[PDB]
C-alpha cells in the first residue's frame, strides 16, 4: 500500500525559490565589482582635472572657481570694449 | 536565508530514503502474519464447537 514520498521528491521545487533569482543576479553582480577601489579616478591629470579635484568634487564645493570665473569677466569686457565694439 | 534551508534539505536526502525502504518493509512482515491469523482463528472455532 501506497509509500509515497513528498520530500524527496522536492526537489524541481529545490531550485524554484524566489531569492535564487537574486542570487545568481548578485554573483554576477559582485563577479567583478572592486570592494571600494584603490584609488580610482578622483584625482586625475587633465591639467584641469586639477582644477576639477581641488574645487569640482565632492571633497569641494568651494565657491572658489565661481569667483574666479567673474573675476576673469571682470578683466574681460572692459579692455575689449575699446577693441571690438 | 537561503543556505538555512539549503542544509536541511542534504540531511533529509539521504535519510528520508532509509524510511521509504523501512515502511514497505515492515508491511511485508505484516502480510505474512495473515497467515498466523488464520491458524490463531480456526483453532478458536474448534474448541468453540467441542465446548457446545
Amino acid at each position: 500500500v501506497s509509500t509515497l514520498i513528498p520530500p524527496k521528491v522536492v526537489s524541481s521545487k529545490n531550485i524554484g525559490s524566489a531569492p535564487n533569482a537574486k542570487r545568481i543576479a548578485n554573483v554576477v553582480h559582485f563577479y567583478k565589482s572592486l570592494p571600494q577601489g584603490p584609488a580610482p579616478a578622483i584625482k586625475a591629470n587633465t591639467r584641469l582635472a586639477r582644477y576639477k579635484a581641488k574645487y569640482f568634487d565632492g571633497d569641494n564645493a568651494s565657491g572658489k572657481p565661481l569667483w574666479h570665473f567673474a573675476l576673469g569677466i571682470i578683466a574681460f569686457g572692459y579692455s575689449m570694449e575699446y577693441y571690438f565694439h | 536565508d537561503r543556505i538555512d534551508s539549503v542544509s536541511q534539505l542534504q540531511n533529509v536526502a539521504e535519510t528520508t530514503k532509509v524510511l521509504f525502504d523501512v515502511s514497505k518493509e515492515t508491511v511485508e512482515l505484516e502480510s505474512e502474519a495473515f497467515e498466523l491469523k488464520q491458524k490463531v482463528e480456526l483453532a478458536h472455532e474448534a474448541k468453540a464447537v467441542l465446548d457446545s
